[PDB]
RNA sequence: UCUGGUGACUAUAGCAAGGAGGUCACACCUGUUCCCAUGCCGAACACAGAAGUUAAGCUCCUUAGCGUCGAUGGUAGUCGAACUUACGUUCCGCUAGAGUAGAACGUUGCCAGGC
RNA sequence: CUGGGGCGGUCGCCUCCUAAAAGGUAACGGAGGCGCUCAAAGGUUCCCUCAGAAUGGUUGGAAAUCAUUCAUAGAGUGUAAAGGCAUAAGGGAGCUUGACUGCGAGACCUACAAGUCGAGCAGGGUCGAAAGACGGACUUAGUGAUCCGGUGGUUCCGCAUGGAAGGGCCAUCGCUCAACGGAUAAAAGCUACCCCGGGGAUAACAGGCUUAUCUCCCCCAAGAGUUCACAUCGACGGGGAGGUUUGGCACCUCGAUGUCGGCUCAUCGCAUCCUGGGGCUGUAGUCGGUCCCAAGGGUUGGGCUGUUCGCCCAUUAAAGCGGUA
RNA sequence: AAUAGCUCACUAGUCGAGUGACACUGCGCCGAAAAUGUACCGGGGCUAAACAUAUUACCGAAGCUGUGGAUUGUCCUUUGGA
RNA sequence: UAUUGGAGGUAGAGCACUGUUUGGACGAGGGGCCGGUUACCGAAUUCAGACAAACUCCGAAUGCCAAUUAAUUUAACUUGGGAGUCAGAACAUGGGUGAUAAGGUCCGUGUUCGAAAGGGAAACAGCCCAGACCACCAGCUAAGGUCCCAAAAUA
RNA sequence: ACAAGUAGUCAGAGCCCGUUAAUGGGUGAUGGCGUGCCUUUUGUAGAAUGAACCGGCGAGUUACGAUUUGAUGCAAGGUUAA
């Protein structure tokens, strides 16, 4: 098995489940997580909320739908008409 | 109108989306056949695995 | 044409030498060419080499322009190790041909002296080569 | 469509260059007594005014020079299949990016006075 | 843990790539950080915009400060990296303590224990004219079960009864338990005197695959050789064949496949050492060199080392190279 | 060792039809040496019994039909057939 | 599966950022010297070229999440009783590691073997075709084939 | 007594015999197919292990308690222990 010869990287961290958690059309109930992040990658938009990690939740109850805001950015609502 | 496939080739060495497929069309057994109504929905699953089954005008 | 004089990340995975060039397809400096017809790595000491062959011919008549440059490094274990332990050292910089890629320009030389120059540097290089001359029309 | 607010839209909306204009609206202006204005400036900010002045900010018109938008067709890639071990080949879908024509010097709701 | 052990390295957390455009995903794979820091680098209210560049100058090491038009942020964000950020999350300034108490519909993650995000409802605040916003730092590391012991509340229990000693509950403290899900409060070695139970799940021998190394062959032809690439030799490079070396892999064999040299006996390949036939030559013949055809036969005796090998002394026409566990 | 220089720059005429080069391809050739015995078609053997492009037959399985038979399940009652 | 809606940045491209790079313009700094000239050399600024797992102004195919919803199929979940499994293998394809070595090693995605008989591949767990309830001296075919060994074309 | 054999099966002539009479028994020229069994494994005809051959013996039981299922009483009650 070789014998000396050692590597400094073998090292990493556990990856955090992000990305998407709730897709368009879909009914959430209020407070369901719809897309985890860092930073911005999508704002808070309609009756959606910015937790203290970046995480988006929806304030109220109803569909959620992704949307543009500018010219490269995009946002997240909630409508409750059910 | 109205179409007729049957199974020509086994299900046998074929991922497991084709064999369900071949499942949702109501095929069993290879030579087994159905007739069914044409319609856009069915002719996508035939489309999906022509490459094992065969179609006619009845 | 030899080596980067530096590079960020120094142990790289290896290249990918399946599909066609990427660019590089035309003669834009010279006025013959020597492109590609299959694919193989090319090294520093190959390209050093084909060059001193076909400027000894031309006998410091016309330019030449090299179209490929080493930009990959490529390692390899030391002798007579075991299989795992890290990966190995730098042992040459590489650049990767594909069925296509011009490798040789020149200008300023008869058209059959540049033909005599491109054919002995195509020997000195591991890939099937063709000559082409400026596309126009 | 004027003119000034205030939403809406991926700059096709923008930058520049040129040309106008003031319909009393807008500015620039003219001052610090006041509320206020600071660190470091009446600049700004706040305020008190209107003698001025289209000069600029602004608005309207021109122009694709720049930025932006951008197909058709072809190509790359690739799902599936059938060959095959070739740095592969064929058939069938899907189908870029770059580039080319071109688009384009915005539309636009509401509110108030205009005409 | 380990491409057999040993030696070296590592062990828990965060970030990135490998990771194949949801998520996830391994190697002793490629790169770096953490075991903190901030009473302002927290909350809120109101303000402000940057690095660099030239048109440049009292300094001008150049650029310190100052000036002016462009500066898409090329700057800053306490720190690693990645996502973000002019709504500013960046920079000031003024108040301030929400770096609240009791909780939480719902959701994410996920074997478990844990971890993460929360609208909203009370209590009592802060800042703001208000709307509101505030349960810590732009987001993500900065940590450690239980048992046990300490400290402060509570006044729950407290062994006939009243106290009390002791417990319970709530708050908090004491771990490089870093081998980081932590065997104990407390722990290093040698066995060639070894033993037992196992394994070809795993090494030494050869068999097998590969051919990096190794032997041989080739291709191009700068060149040396008076002249002349190509009698001979051929640099820089490039392409192969073989399975004889050093290895890599761990596939058969550990309910045993004796391993090195020598002796006896060989047998087969030919990339031929001699002998036979030739082309050549920078071959006058003897001489030698080179290449081709050729495996029929032949291919010594000793000194020195366990040596294979190698050197040496005498010969020979020659004293061949390998396969055969 | 000065050099001895005929022939494909070049065509009448030996005489009279053709003859350099270039691409891009389809199939072969050479490069090509290993160890018990052919020994890199399974053997014989094959100039098609190879290859390419079409077309038409046929063989070929415990696949799928045909007839008979078990044993379970779901339906009709056809208390029997499916 | 058909039709909508969406998250994400791979293949490919591209150089707008971080870099890595080959030629050509163009003025200029320390400096050849007397602050110097000219060569240059360190860049500024351009035009044409290219390279990238840890570059991205861009950006598929396909996968994934969900729907007012269709059409075809027949599972799915909850609770309880009983387990075995924690040595995998080869092929095909996307990657790391090694040497674009291995019947290597580590992942992803199928299939098969494991736990699968039968026909083809001479023989040959993993390849191709195909899943054996039990007869039958019936018939049709798949992969492979049709001169003889050896059923079928000396088509 | 010209033959290449995990010793069978399947197809079958010839030759003898005659029953638990049934589409019968013994042998088998010759053809087709076909590398024991167990264990252990990713994978074994394996040259991995185990058994010379026959016979006998030779391995999830019992006590107490829990949990779940079936059964049976009788049920707001059910049931006894020494
Ligand atoms: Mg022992
Ligand atoms: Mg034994
Ligand atoms: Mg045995
Ligand atoms: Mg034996
Ligand atoms: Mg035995």
């Amino acid at each position: 098995k070789k014998g000396v010869s050692s590597t400094k990287n073998g090292r990493d961290s556990e990856s955090k489940r992000l990305g998407a958690k709730r897709a368009d059309g879909q009914f959430v109930t209020g407070g369901s997580i719809l897309y985890r992040q860092r930073g911005t990658k999508i704002y808070p938009g309609e009756n959606v909320g910015r937790g203290g990690d970046d995480t988006l939740f929806a304030k109220i109850d109803g569909v959620v739908k992704f949307e543009r805001k500018g010219r490269d950015k995009k946002q997240v609502s909630v409508y409750a008409v059910a | 109108a109205k179409l007729q496939i049957t199974l020509t080739r086994s299900v046998i060495g074929r991922p497991e989306t084709q064999r369900k497929t071949v499942e949702a069309l109501g095929l069993k057994k290879t030579n087994s056949s159905v007739v069914v109504e044409d319609n856009p929905a069915i002719r996508g699953q035939i489309n999906k695995v022509k490459h094992l089954v065969t179609v006619e005008e009845k | 044409m030899l080596l980067p004089k530096r590079v960020k990340y120094r142990r790289q995975h290896r290249p990918k030498t399946t599909g066609r060039s990427k660019g590089g397809n035309y003669v834009t400096f010279g006025e013959f060419g020597l492109q590609a017809t299959t694919t193989s790595w090319i090294t520093s000491r190959q390209i050093e080499s084909a060059r001193i062959a076909m400027t000894r011919y031309m006998k410091r008549g016309g330019k030449v322009w090299i179209k490929i440059f080493p930009h990959t490094p490529y390692t390899k274990k030391p002798l007579e190790v075991r299989m795992g332990a890290g990966k190995g050292a730098v042992e040459g910089w590489i650049a990767v041909v594909k069925p296509g890629r011009i490798l040789f320009e020149v200008a300023g030389v008869s058209e059959e002296v540049a033909r005599e120059a491109l054919r002995l540097a195509s020997h000195k290089l591991p890939v099937k080569t063709k000559f082409v001359k400026r596309e126009e029309l």
